[PDB]
């Protein structure tokens, strides 16, 4: 029942310090039997381990990143954190927090610890950029058995955005398309819900657009066309 | 000397849903009879090394014992999940102690199947650490009431392992002993030599 | 530290068995536990094997892991392959110096039927035109295999500028989606009778048309 939730700034400038936090629920970060670590994945590439820690303070580091890394625990917030100094474009990645399989001793007294990840977080996307956040502009995509209606989420930076419909009450027939990366370097995406044509007079449809890096939340009502 | 022979060499072992606990206190514990044995299939210690136990003192030792199948032994570990950890026998995340298992096919399988060993398959919530549930209420899996009988989406919550000596090892019976090493703000009463 | 080498890509039919290898470049593969992580596109990795051969609860029993000291490789065997198993798979081990990840294997499940794309085309909203912008939105979904070409028309003339089209991406349901956006000035939108999004898939064209209100 362990759940891990990353939080990050979405953006960091080259040469500045990246700070990420992982909030744990369904378990205590002060447990002596586990390590807690960070793994990252650059766009379209493989996994890389960064570091792991346990509350007693023993820490392990990827030797290639070690000199730029700090990792720490905050028991009263049930959190652990990552600091990565002097970031470059190479540090653009999705960062995952994770809890390791538990440490143990075998019958011969050999100690096994920090050897693999058991429970993974959701990931937080980090983009290294000179630019600040840009929040989206949201436009309705009006419908004319079934009808397709949607929301256009235009010109935001960086990734990601999330879209829900009717505050999470409408999930059937929802398709949020992967974003386009524009030549400008901004993103746009669309979310479309397929609904019965007969609902369109009486059922209200609202898209709920979240862009955490700009702290933007936008609700847009999508109303049928009437020619 | 602490009575670890009575636990490990008991002729009968509990079903996991009705797991046995023996409190061990006020005695000298020779753990070498365990860690010098090559007879165990699993021997994993959390927060303590077995090669140090003869040098250590605890307030109490608890010995919990039961039978599960081979591919469920991995559930008897901190942070694990599955039908055994969730609904039958739960270690705490902070567990300090040893999990010791061995194959018991020769004792606990029967031609035609031994159906005496049960586990809980259904429960409304997960067990807390070291909680025991021996209730046999009909489990409501759907939205219609059970009126205390099996029926539409209403199931008896315990299921038999049915151990046959010819099963694959993952489906053979394993006897498990969990030793908990407890440190309270109170005098030590269980010490190594 | 050592390398773990995996095949980049593998394909197999549903119901069959696939085995993915993970070869350790130096020191014994048996010296250190090997894990396997499954990752679907856009999703966190999940652990399917740990300590070489142990399966987490919730992992189907047709996932198994093993070690071959002979080739110095770990293996993940997926028996009874399901379309749900399409994913990237990473092996991972370690020694006293550091963790090591394999480079990942992309598994494709063969035999999926040809599916023509569904195309939805939206004209500019009155709100966007009020903001002096005009985006046509061409949403392409449920196609297999995962390649389309998109052509836009102004009346019957080809559109040569203002088009941005995504790479196809695997949906939940193992078919593919893509989107194409055409940016116009309000004058370009109002000055043509219609615009069209033409989607070609496996030599067949699906077209939608929109026009000013
Ligand atoms: C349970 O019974 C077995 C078998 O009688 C015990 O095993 C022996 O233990 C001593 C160590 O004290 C060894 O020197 C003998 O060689 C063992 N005999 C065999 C046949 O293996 C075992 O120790 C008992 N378990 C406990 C916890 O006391």
């Amino acid at each position: 029942q362990l759940q891990l939730q990353e939080s990050g700034p979405g953006l960091v400038k080259p040469s500045e310090t990246l700070s990420l936090t992982c909030t744990v629920s369904g378990g205590s970060i002060s447990s002596s039997n586990f390590y807690w670590g960070w793994i990252r994945q650059p766009p379209g590439k493989g996994l890389e381990w960064i570091a792991s820690i346990t509350y007693s303070g023993r820490t392990f580091y990827n030797p290639s990143l070690k000199s730029r890394v700090a990792i720490s625990v905050d028991t009263s917030k049930n959190q652990f954190s990552l600091k990565l100094s002097s970031v470059t474009a190479a540090d653009t990645a999705v960062y995952y927090c994770a809890r390791t399989f538990p440490s143990y001793y075998d019958r011969s007294g050999y100690h096994y610890l920090n050897y693999g990840m058991d429970v993974w977080g959701q990931g937080t996307t980090v983009t290294v950029s000179s630019a600040s956040t840009k929040g989206p502009s949201v436009f309705p995509l009006a419908p004319s058995g079934t009808a397709a209606l949607g929301c256009l989420v235009k010109d935001y930076f960086p990734e990601p955005v999330t879209v829900s419909w009717n505050s999470g009450a409408l999930t059937s027939g929802v398709h949020t398309f992967p974003a386009v990366l524009q030549s400008s370097g901004l993103y746009s995406l669309s979310s479309v819900v397929t609904v019965p044509s007969s609902s369109l007079g009486t059922q209200t449809y609202i898209c709920n657009v979240n862009h955490k890096p700009s702290n933007t939340k936008v609700d847009k009502k999508v109303e049928p066309k009437s020619c | 000397l602490c009575p670890f022979g009575e636990v490990f060499n008991a002729t009968r072992f509990a079903s996991v849903y009705a797991w046995n606990r023996k409190r061990i206190s006020n005695c000298v514990a020779d753990y070498s009879v365990l860690y010098n044995s090559a007879s165990f299939s699993t021997f994993k210690c959390y927060g303590v090394s077995p090669t140090k136990l003869n040098d250590l003192c605890f307030t109490n030792v608890y010995a919990d014992s039961f039978v599960i199948r081979g591919d469920e032994v991995r559930q008897i570990a901190p942070g694990q999940t599955g039908k055994i950890a969730d609904y039958n026998y739960k270690l705490p995340d902070d567990f300090t102690g040893c999990v010791i298992a061995w194959n018991s096919n020769n004792l606990d399988s029967k031609v035609g199947g031994n159906y005496n060993y049960l586990y809980r398959l259904f429960r409304k919530s997960n067990l807390k650490p070291f909680e025991r549930d021996i209730s046999t209420e009909i489990y409501q899996a759907g939205s219609t009431p059970c009126n205390g009988v099996e029926g539409f989406n209403c199931y008896f919550p315990l299921q038999s392992y049915g151990f046959q000596p010819t099963n694959g090892v993952g489906y053979q019976p394993y006897r498990v002993v969990v030793l908990s090493f407890e440190l309270l703000h109170a005098p030590a009463t269980v010490c190594g030599p | 530290n050592f390398m773990l080498t995996q095949p980049h890509s593998m394909s197999e039919s549903p119901g069959k068995t696939v085995t993915i290898s993970c070869t350790r470049s130096s020191g014994s593969i048996a010296s250190n536990y090997v894990q396997w992580y499954q990752q679907r596109p856009g999703s966190s990795p999940t652990t399917v094997i740990y300590e070489d051969n142990q399966r987490p609860s919730g992992v189907p029993d047709r996932f198994s892991g093993s070690i071959d000291s002979s080739s110095n490789s770990a293996s993940l065997t997926i028996s009874g392959l399901k379309t749900e198993d399409e994913a990237d798979y990473y092996c991972q081990s370690y020694d006293s110096s550091s963790w090591v990840f394999g480079g990942g294997t992309k598994l494709t499940v063969l035999g999926q039927p040809k599916a023509n794309p569904t195309v939805t085309l939206f004209p500019p909203s009155s709100e966007e035109l009020q903001a002096n912008k005009a985006t046509l939105v061409c949403l392409i979904s449920d196609f297999y295999p995962g390649a389309v070409t998109v052509a836009w028309k102004a009346d019957g003339s080809p559109v040569k500028a203002g088009v941005e089209t995504t790479k196809p991406s695997k949906q939940s349901n193992n078919k593919y989606a893509a989107s194409s956006y055409l940016s116009l000035t309000p004058e370009q939108w109002k000055s043509h009778r219609s615009y069209s999004c033409q989607v070609t898939h496996e030599g067949s064209t699906v077209e939608k048309t929109v026009a000013p209100t």
